[PDB]
């Protein structure tokens, strides 16, 4: 009954995204330092 | 009662049916 | 009690009520309607008819003088000499203003006669009538808004609105003497055409009969002359 | 849902109500004369104290229909 | 005096459809309530646990008469928001006391003061208001079963009503709808609570009950097993309307949908006049004695709801980016240390309980006024952000978003230094009000061995003091995003303002701009007792902290 | 056109009953009983007409002590 | 910012609105000195006098009453201690009921003091 923007999973997934939370593999950051060369 | 005066005043047993004057007087000066 | 006309009050034709200033009208009207027929040329006997129509009942509206009209016009000339400001539709619209819930009046020529047009504000009952008969325009925008938005608001009304009962700067324009209603019925056995509501319906469709003249040019040589034959009918030869 | 409700609120429910749900019991009535000198009628026995001793009740409930009476139209009236 | 001022408030609104007359119908509400507080002070003169009234059915307590009293002030102050206008013109021209006991000004106020707002055109808004506060003083008051339920409704239809009183607001009428209809499913556990108590003990009266509680509390057929679980249920339809979780789910979503005006008023009575009624019927149902009764106390109710409103209530506050279902998460926190000062009952504890209910009361209002009083104030501030355009029914709540607060204490630093002491307030800092309030029903716990609630709170502020913070963050941080309004303040465009004297003659004309426009004083003022009361109550605790000690004196001496 | 009341209440009330007869008459006829319950009883006190008692719905039971009767007792019997 | 006639009707309203809130308050304070919660010095003595007054004469104390002895009752327990509900439900007491809270013995216990002295005047004339 409530609107999207006011409910919203999705917005809230705007406002705290889960890419501000960097997870890398040691694939990529061995030396887990952000992928630093 | 008082809340069946309140119905009565506000017209809420009303339904509205059907299917108010000039305002704009004139004045003549004549010439300039 | 019956020395006047009561604007409004039915005539004995629906939906016809009594004019509140029946000969100014009809001044108006005529007024205007002469000013139209000036874009046709001297040469069309539809100017002339109406021309010709038009002054001969100018001329019995002015025989009629309502009562102390000299004496009202040499006051009504001071104030819109002194206050001009407050009359010119170039300044205050040509509805006479914003406010509808107070008295509002512009300055109109129509062949150099002057007029002035008042709009009294609607006359209805104390118990259904909110902030003096104010206009609702609505809850002012709240929150967050652009500046466009406040712009269609009707921002700029703050700094050019009234408060009605701000009244230092203007003066209350008094209208002018009305006929009492047996110079009406004298008039209008003068005119000829019915009660005097019903003279100045004919008056209004009269003006807005000429602009319909103008654009067809009604005065310019036929259009399609009919063909052979076309208004032969079942004639016997002579 | 349906049967943790029912098995918790069957035990709420008093003697007097969960009876009749080879040996029954009967009821057993007789009757009194005092206590019929002028017997009334249920309306009537809840008239002698509906509006003295459990007026309160009465009052309450007068001003719930009122708000009902005021709420339900201020929401759904004709706006003129 | 309420139910006569209902009568004569509603015989006047029913004669008119005039709109403009809801601002005088506000104003006539708030005199009617200083009466209720003359009458209800008059009547403290008597040291008593409980005086039955009218047959029994009513009952007053000295705390009862002290909890309507604020009911009425609280109402009071509630009741400004619809009796003033938001804005307001001020020149030093008109400042002295003839100026505003003998002179007027005139001038075009219908944009600046929102004449025609939906708050100043709902006729019928200060009735409604009266009959949930009729509702809510006659439940204090309510000693029998059956006027239990009648005043739980009382109050509940109004709410409803007012949730839904903006018609033209489809996020009213959702809030509305949610609440009418989730709160009519808390009031059928409520109806069956006190049903199940009739059915198996003969008895409407709340006296009778606690009479054979108290005789079955020793240390075989008709063991009183329905108590307790009667109680319970009766318990959770209360706990629903407190929104204590985990039946909360609603609030967050009708307090940020239905306007901020009605959502003060709607999000802060029903809950004092709720905790009110619980604290007495907790009080003569504990067992002194450990029971199997004991065992199986409704209060466990009580401390459920009090440990899942502490985690519920911070954590989902976390990622809560709306300011409105931000408020509500806080309040689920709150309660839950309500609950908690509720469910250990003790002397201590009481006076905690009463502390905390009027503290937090007090200071969830200030919250509401600040935030009514900042989305008046944008009100010569332009943006130009996407989301601040996107938002909806945003007459009827200005301020939706923590970010729209971005940069506010460089708008106006007082007012947001005022919901910094408030917020602050909220977490737990000392010296402000809230510490206090925290500390005594911590220091409660601590004594009557609910050790492990007493860390689980603690543990519980740290997290959402860190939502709190935002708020302050977004508050001091960063730069406004709002920028002041080009045209009010362009030096060519300025309305006219004329001073008259006591006979309608004129005085001095002015020339006024944007910056001549200010809050109005109700509410600046209303938001500078509760700032100072939060900041100074060090220096003014000994009444207000003895009337806490006096009533848990009476309720639990004799 | 419609008066008002505070304004000029007799005008009003002639207002009303001419054009509102229905709604006016109601308040009359309403109004009447209070005056009815206000009037009517001392007058009827006055000119002699009393209540009448309550009529007995219960047992009256006697105050005081028994009365100590000797007579009907079990030799009476046969 | 009101219309032209809607502060008389404001008025009207706060008017009946204060003299019903002040004769409650009016009424509050007088009987407050009967329910013994204010100084009522003056009170009982002329509450001495009116009813052992009311003793000598023979008349009930507290009056007679058309209600039957049960209605009596419920009115006594719908109106004692009353006006302390006030600021919420008003409630007067209009019913001649002889359960007013008080052990009745000092009342006749003065009257026939004040009839043992009449007595003996009137002795010694
Ligand atoms: C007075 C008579 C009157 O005004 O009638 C004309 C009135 C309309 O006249 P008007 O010219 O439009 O009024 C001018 C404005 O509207 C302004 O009208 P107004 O609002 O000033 O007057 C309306 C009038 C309406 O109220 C009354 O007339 C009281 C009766 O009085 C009020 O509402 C203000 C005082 C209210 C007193 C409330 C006392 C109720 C008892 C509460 C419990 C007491 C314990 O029509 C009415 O019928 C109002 C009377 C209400 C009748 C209800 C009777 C049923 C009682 C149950
Ligand atoms: C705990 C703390 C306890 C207290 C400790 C001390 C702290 C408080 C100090 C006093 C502050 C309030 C009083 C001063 C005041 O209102 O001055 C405002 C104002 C000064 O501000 P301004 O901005 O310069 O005003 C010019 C603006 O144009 C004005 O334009 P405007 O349109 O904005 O003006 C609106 C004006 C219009 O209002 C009026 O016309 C005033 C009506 C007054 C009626 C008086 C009735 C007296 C009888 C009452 C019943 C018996 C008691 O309304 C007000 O100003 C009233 C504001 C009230 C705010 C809330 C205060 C009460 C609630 C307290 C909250 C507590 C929260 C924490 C505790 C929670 C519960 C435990 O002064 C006046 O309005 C002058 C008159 C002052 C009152 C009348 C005195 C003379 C009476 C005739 C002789
Ligand atoms: C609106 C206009 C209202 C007009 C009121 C009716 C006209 C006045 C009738 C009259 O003159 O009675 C005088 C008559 C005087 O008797 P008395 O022989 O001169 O002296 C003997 C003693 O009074 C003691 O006499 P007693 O001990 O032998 O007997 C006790 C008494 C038994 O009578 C009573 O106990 C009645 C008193 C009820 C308790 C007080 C309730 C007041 C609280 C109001 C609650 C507001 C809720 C919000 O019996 C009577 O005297 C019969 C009185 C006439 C029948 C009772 C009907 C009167 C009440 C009408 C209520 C109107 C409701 C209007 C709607 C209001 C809400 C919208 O009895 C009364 O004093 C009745 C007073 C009623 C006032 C309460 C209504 C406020
Ligand atoms: C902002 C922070 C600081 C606030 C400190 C003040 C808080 C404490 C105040 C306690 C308070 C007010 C209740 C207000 C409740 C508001 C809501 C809750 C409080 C929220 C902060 C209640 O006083 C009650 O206190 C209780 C415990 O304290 C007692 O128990 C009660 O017996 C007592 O009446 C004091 O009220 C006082 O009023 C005065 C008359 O003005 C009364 O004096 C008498 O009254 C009449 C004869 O009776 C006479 O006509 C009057 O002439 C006489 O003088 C006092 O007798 C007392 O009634
Ligand atoms: C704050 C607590 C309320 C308060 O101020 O009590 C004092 C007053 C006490 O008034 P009061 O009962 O002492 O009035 C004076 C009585 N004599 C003269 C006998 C001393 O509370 C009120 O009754 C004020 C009513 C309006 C309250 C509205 C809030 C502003
Ligand atoms: C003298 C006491 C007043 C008696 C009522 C007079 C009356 O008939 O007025 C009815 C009233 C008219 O109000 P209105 O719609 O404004 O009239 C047209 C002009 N505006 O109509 C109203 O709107 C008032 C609301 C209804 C009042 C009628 C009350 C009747 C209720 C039953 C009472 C009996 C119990």
């Amino acid at each position: 009954f409530l609107p999207e923007a006011m409910v919203g999973r999705s917005k809230i997934d705007e406002k705290y995204p889960d890419s501000d939370y960097p997870t890398l593999t040691d694939k990529e950051d061995p030396d887990m330092n952000g992928g630093y060369i | 009662t008082i809340g069946f005066v309140y119905e009565l005043g506000h017209d809420a047993l009303k339904v509205h049916s059907r299917q108010l004057k000039s305002s704009v007087v004139i004045s003549y000066l004549g010439n300039i | 009690k019956g020395k006047f006309l009561v604007p409004g009050a039915p005539t004995g034709l629906t939906g016809l009520g009594t004019h509140p200033s029946p000969r100014s009208a009809l001044l108006y009207l005529y007024h205007s309607t002469l000013e139209k027929l000036k874009q046709i040329p001297e040469h069309s006997v539809y100017r002339q008819s109406v021309e010709a129509v038009t002054r001969h009942r100018l001329a019995l509206v002015e025989s009629v003088v309502p009562e102390g009209y000299d004496a009202w016009v040499e006051r009504a000339k001071k104030l819109l000499e002194e206050h001009a400001d407050q009359f010119d539709p170039t300044k205050v619209g040509p509805e006479g203003g914003e406010e509808v819930q107070g008295a509002r009046a512009v300055k109109v020529e129509r062949d150099g006669r002057v007029f002035v047009v008042s709009r009294l504000p609607k006359e209805e009952d104390e118990r259904v009538l909110e902030w003096d008969g104010e206009v609702d325009e609505g809850p002012e925008l709240e929150g967050s808004r652009t500046l466009e938005e406040k712009i269609e608001g009707g921002l700029e009304k703050i700094f050019t609105r009234r408060d009605v009962k701000d009244t230092v700067g203007r003066v209350e324009w008094e209208p002018e003497p009305q006929l009492t209603a047996e110079q009406v019925a004298e008039l209008e056995n003068k005119i000829g055409a019915g009660l005097i509501e019903e003279v100045i319906q004919v008056a209004e469709g009269e003006l807005k009969l000429v602009d319909t003249m103008v654009k067809a040019r009604v005065w310019e040589p036929l259009e399609e002359q009919p063909r052979p034959g076309q208004w032969e009918y079942f004639e016997r030869k002579p | 849902v349906g049967i943790i409700i029912s098995s918790f609120l069957f035990k709420m429910l008093p003697y007097g109500v969960i009876i009749s749900n080879k040996n029954d019991l009967f009821f057993i009535t007789s009757k009194i004369w005092d206590g019929a000198l002028a017997e009334n009628n249920h309306i009537s026995s809840i008239g002698n104290i509906m509006y003295t001793n459990y007026n309160v009740w009465l009052i309450l409930a007068s001003f719930i229909l009122l708000l009902a009476m005021v709420g339900a139209i201020v929401i759904t009236i004709k706006p003129r | 005096m309420i139910m006569i001022s209902i009568l004569s408030l509603l015989l006047s609104t029913s004669v008119t459809l005039r709109r403009d007359m809801s601002i005088l119908f506000n104003r006539i509400s708030i005199i009617a309530l200083a009466y209720c507080i003359l009458h209800d002070t008059m009547s403290l003169s008597f040291i008593s646990k409980g005086i039955g009234l009218h047959g029994g059915l009513l009952h007053i307590t000295n705390l009862t008469q002290i909890f309507h009293i604020f009911i009425f002030i609280i109402s009071i102050l509630i009741l400004q928001l619809t009796s003033f206008y938001p804005r307001k013109v001020w020149i030093p021209e008109y400042s002295s006391l003839k100026d505003i006991f003998f002179n007027k000004i005139l001038y075009y106020r219908t944009k600046i003061i929102n004449k025609m707002g939906e708050h100043m055109k709902i006729i019928e808004y200060p009735l409604i208001l009266l009959f949930v506060i009729s509702g809510a003083v006659f439940l204090i008051s309510t000693n029998d079963l059956v006027s239990i339920f009648l005043s739980i409704e009382l109050q509940s239809y109004g709410l409803y009503l007012l949730s839904t009183i903006y018609r033209n607001s489809e996020l009213s009428t959702t809030g509305g709808l949610i609440y009418f209809l989730l709160g009519g499913l808390s009031s059928c556990f409520i109806l069956l609570g006190t049903s199940l108590l009739y059915v198996n003990s003969g008895t409407t009266s709340l006296d009778g009950l606690y009479i054979l509680n108290s005789i079955s509390d020793v240390n075989s057929w008709y063991k009183p097993y329905y108590l307790n679980f009667s109680l319970l249920i009766f318990s959770i339809g209360f706990l629903f309307k407190v929104s204590a979780a985990p039946f909360h789910f609603w609030s967050p979503d009708v307090y940020d949908a239905i306007p901020t005006i009605v959502t003060t008023f709607v999000a802060i009575i029903a809950k004092i006049s709720i905790f009110i009624f619980l604290l007495e019927l907790v009080y003569y149902t504990n067992s002194n004695a450990n029971s199997y009764l004991s065992e199986f106390s409704w209060t466990y109710a009580l401390l459920i709801s009090s440990l899942l409103s502490l985690i519920i209530g911070t954590v989902v506050g976390l990622t809560q980016f709306r300011i409105k279902r931000l408020l509500a998460y806080s309040t689920i926190s709150h309660v839950g240390f309500i609950l908690l000062a509720l469910s250990v009952s003790s002397i201590e504890s009481t006076q905690a309980f009463i502390f905390y209910l009027i503290q937090y009361s007090i200071s969830n209002l200030n919250a509401f006024f600040i935030l009514i009083t900042i989305g008046f104030s944008l009100y010569g501030y332009v943006t130009n952000n996407k989301e601040y355009k996107s938002l909806l029914d945003k007459n009827n709540s200005p301020i939706q978003l923590i970010s729209q607060l971005k940069g506010y204490f460089y708008i106006n630093p007082l007012l947001s230094l005022s919901l910094a002491i408030t917020i602050f307030s909220f977490v737990g800092v000392p010296p402000l009000v809230g510490f206090f309030a925290k500390q005594m029903v911590l220091s409660a716990a601590l004594d009557n061995g609910y050790i492990f609630l007493s860390l689980i709170a603690i543990i519980t502020s740290v997290i959402g003091a860190v939502y709190y913070l935002n708020v302050i963050k977004e508050i001091f941080f960063y730069s406004p995003e709002h920028e002041v309004n080009p045209v009010l303040n362009e030096s060519d465009s300025n309305f006219s303002l004329r001073i008259l004297n006591e006979k309608n003659v004129l005085i001095r004309s002015v020339l006024l701009k944007g910056r001549n426009i200010f809050i109005s004083s109700p509410f600046s003022i209303t938001i500078s007792i509760i700032t100072n009361v939060i900041l100074l109550f060090i220096f003014m605790n000994k009444e207000w902290l003895s009337m806490g000690t006096i009533l848990v004196q009476i309720l639990f001496s004799a | 056109t419609t008066p008002r009341f505070w304004s000029t209440p007799l005008k009003y009330c002639r207002w009303a009953a001419r054009e509102r007869p229905a709604l006016f008459f109601s308040v009359v006829i309403g109004a009447l009983g209070p005056v009815t319950l206000a009037t009517v009883p001392p007058l009827r006190r006055l000119i002699g007409d009393v209540d009448a008692a309550p009529i007995p719905l219960t047992y009256p039971i006697p105050p005081g002590p028994r009365k100590q009767l000797k007579g009907y007792d079990d030799d009476t019997e046969d | 910012q009101v219309g032209r006639g809607g502060f008389a009707k404001a008025m009207r309203l706060a008017g009946f609105i204060g003299l019903a809130g002040g004769f409650l308050y009016f009424y509050q304070r007088s009987i407050l000195r009967f329910y013994g919660m204010s100084e009522n010095a003056r009170e009982v003595e002329m509450d001495m006098r009116e009813m052992t007054d009311r003793v000598k004469a023979g008349l009930p104390l507290y009056g007679e009453s058309r209600l039957s002895p049960a209605m009596q009752g419920v009115a006594a327990r719908q109106s004692r201690y009353s006006a302390l509900f006030f600021g919420v439900m008003p409630w007067f007491n209009f019913v001649n009921h002889n359960q007013h809270g008080v052990d009745t013995a000092k009342y006749y216990q003065q009257a026939e003091r004040e009839l043992e002295a009449e007595r003996l005047a009137r002795e010694q004339a």
